[PDB]
RNA sequence: ACGAAUCUCUUUGCCUUUUGGCUUAGAUCAAGUGUAGUAUCUGUUCUUUUCAGUGUAACAACUAAUGACCUCAGAGGCUC
């Protein structure tokens, strides 16, 4: 029906805070992002003096089948993305719900003209069928390489020196880094410790972490920061031979440090992926030798 | 003229092109309507259990019998059901009237000399010589009887 | 083969779901624009 | 090296392998085909395994 | 001459890979002698190439790159 068409589905947070919004209707505007088929393009601005036009990117049929708005394509209730919506319902019904989309232009147009709901769009747009699953979300919250010749590399890693105040170095050697714990999280924890925040402007610290070798190093400019990095770390572990090592403390993780006393560079950790895995396998013993 | 050209550039040709009947495709379209009408009437006669295979073979007898009428050969199929043979003979005589009256109408055009196609002269030449020998064979049988 | 009869005709169900073009034909121009009503 | 696909001869040409091209779902009936679909998905993943 | 089920077999039924348009059958049904064009092979000609300047003596450059160590935030110095 070209003379009887639904009103558009737009979020409240796309429309924003103001009361009256002048919206422009173009009866066959752009074509839909999803079904590649033309529709009534609505576009508007939040305020009069704004500088960003907010367009409706998809048609109302693709917006109804997913239960999303046309502008930001987030869900109409819960205001979350579709990939996260179908994952949260998957933990409640214990089965995979998923809206699947055709890669084929004759099967993008076919899938839009049917009057079904897709994915979590049966659960959402029914308020009774959505609130009880939020209650079922609440009970979930009540639960709350032996052949490698690695010996050329381990001479350059320190592994035998202590974390004292007295050496004045720029570089350090961070080992026991998990395959999680992203490179930004270690620079933010050090910069929170020194108060040298927005460090990327002045380039106060430079950090290299491999994530295969489970090891890394962080370089400082201006060596007087090195005594600030030593003195602001209180907790240390002493190996039962000696040779105390400081612990950086990312949440639930422990990262050991030794002053390198030279610049490690890239490729100190490894020059091949198969080669770097054995250095993590080399270290895992020394961590167990350091602790136990 | 250009407004159709430019929209064909921007939008492309419509996929719903429906060809009108014309002098060149009249004889083909006359056959499509004729096979459909014979197909419908025979399929009602059939008590049950007739598919796309049995409807495909019966439309042969129609094509064969039209050749036999053009040949003036009498068309008899042994074992042919008499209702269906009654149907097929009817539509041939329907087609025979259009075949004969178009042959008369075009001779009146050619004698006037008013715009007959070069192919249409040869076709009308071939239609008459069927009719003249068919009239000859009728006259031979009336003398014999 | 390649020269066949028809098993079914081209249906108008297929052309109804297409998008139109709006090309302007010569015979669809406005003509006889007033209807005549009987007494 | 992966197998090359046959190229699109026209614009809306269809890769039949990528998707169910005209999926007409079975009409919803009253007999609750829930556990049967699990046994298919287990058997279909077992077959491709 | 009737067994409760398997295999092998005959006959009815079912026909299963079991003739998918039209018109003027859609239209027509091959050289004895005397000379040319195209392709390939064979032969001939032309075109597509550059540097060297013997021997002896003296002087200069080359056989920049690689490996290792150190400083600075890749370069600089040293040795092989
Ligand atoms: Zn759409
Ligand atoms: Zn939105």
């Amino acid at each position: 029906d070209e003379i009887n068409e639904p009103p558009p589905n737009i979020c409240e947070q796309c429309l924003g805070d103001e009361a009256n919004i002048r919206m422009t209707k173009i009866p066959q505007g752009s074509e839909c992002k999803i079904c590649t088929l033309p529709f009534t393009l609505y576009h508007f601005k939040t305020s009069k003096r704004s500088n960003n036009i907010i367009k409706t990117l998809i048609c109302v049929r693709c917006a109804t089948q997913r239960n999303i708005c046309q502008c930001c394509m987030l869900d109409s209730r819960w205001h979350i993305p579709i990939q996260l919506r179908d994952h949260l319902i998957s933990l409640v019904n214990e089965e995979n719900v998923m809206t699947e989309e055709a890669k084929n232009d004759m099967m993008k147009r076919f899938l839009s003209l049917k009057n079904v709901k897709l994915g979590g769009a049966q659960i959402t747009s029914d308020p009774s069928e959505a609130d009880n699953i939020v209650d079922k979300l609440k009970n979930i919250l009540l639960r709350a390489y032996a052949s490698v010749d690695i010996s050329h590399i381990l001479k350059k890693l320190p592994l035998n020196e202590s974390f004292l105040k007295n050496p004045s170095t720029k570089s350090f050697f961070l080992y026991n880094i998990d395959a999680s714990i992203p490179e930004w999280k270690i620079t933010d924890t050090v910069s929170q410790l020194l108060g040298i925040k927005k460090w990327k402007d002045g380039n106060s610290l430079s950090l290299i972490v491999n994530h295969k070798a489970k090891c890394g190093g962080l370089r400082f400019q201006s060596s007087e920061l090195g005594e600030r990095f030593v003195s602001k770390i209180s907790e240390t572990l002493v190996t039962p031979k000696g040779l105390k090592r400081g612990v950086l403390l990312i949440d639930r993780f422990r990262i050991f440090i030794i002053p390198w006393s030279s610049g490690f560079s890239a490729a100190s950790f490894g020059t091949n992926t198969a080669e770097n895995i054995k250095l993590s396998l080399s270290l895992n013993k020394l961590i167990q030798l350091e602790l136990g | 003229y250009i407004g159709n050209l430019i929209t064909r550039q921007f939008e492309g040709r419509s996929n719903e092109i429906v060809k009108t009947t014309t002098k060149q495709r009249l004889d083909a379209y006359y056959d499509l309507e004729l096979r459909n009408s014979v197909m419908d009437d025979i399929l009602e006669m059939m008590p049950e259990s007739i598919r796309q295979k049995k409807a495909r073979t019966i439309l042969q007898h129609l094509s064969e019998a039209w050749r036999c009428w053009k040949a003036n050969i009498p068309w008899d199929v042994p074992g042919m059901p008499a209702p269906i043979k009654k149907i097929i003979e009817r539509y041939i005589k329907s087609k025979a009237d259009a075949w004969v009256s178009a042959a008369h109408y075009n001779r009146e055009r050619i004698k006037r000399g008013a715009h007959v196609e070069k192919t249409m002269v040869k076709k009308n030449l071939g239609r008459l010589t069927r009719l003249w020998i068919k009239n000859e064979q009728e006259r031979q049988r009336q003398i014999q009887k | 083969t390649s020269h066949r009869p028809q098993l079914e005709a081209r249906s108008g169900a297929k052309a109804a779901a297409y998008t139109p073009t709006g090309i302007e034909h010569a015979r669809l121009l406005p003509g006889h624009t007033t209807l005549k009503y009987r007494k | 090296v992966a197998i090359k696909k046959p190229k699109k001869k026209y614009g809306t040409d269809i890769d039949y392998n990528e998707d169910i091209v005209y999926e007409q779902a079975p009409m919803p009936g009253i007999y609750d085909t829930s556990t049967e679909d699990r046994q298919i998905k287990k058997k279909f993943e077992q077959f491709e395994r």
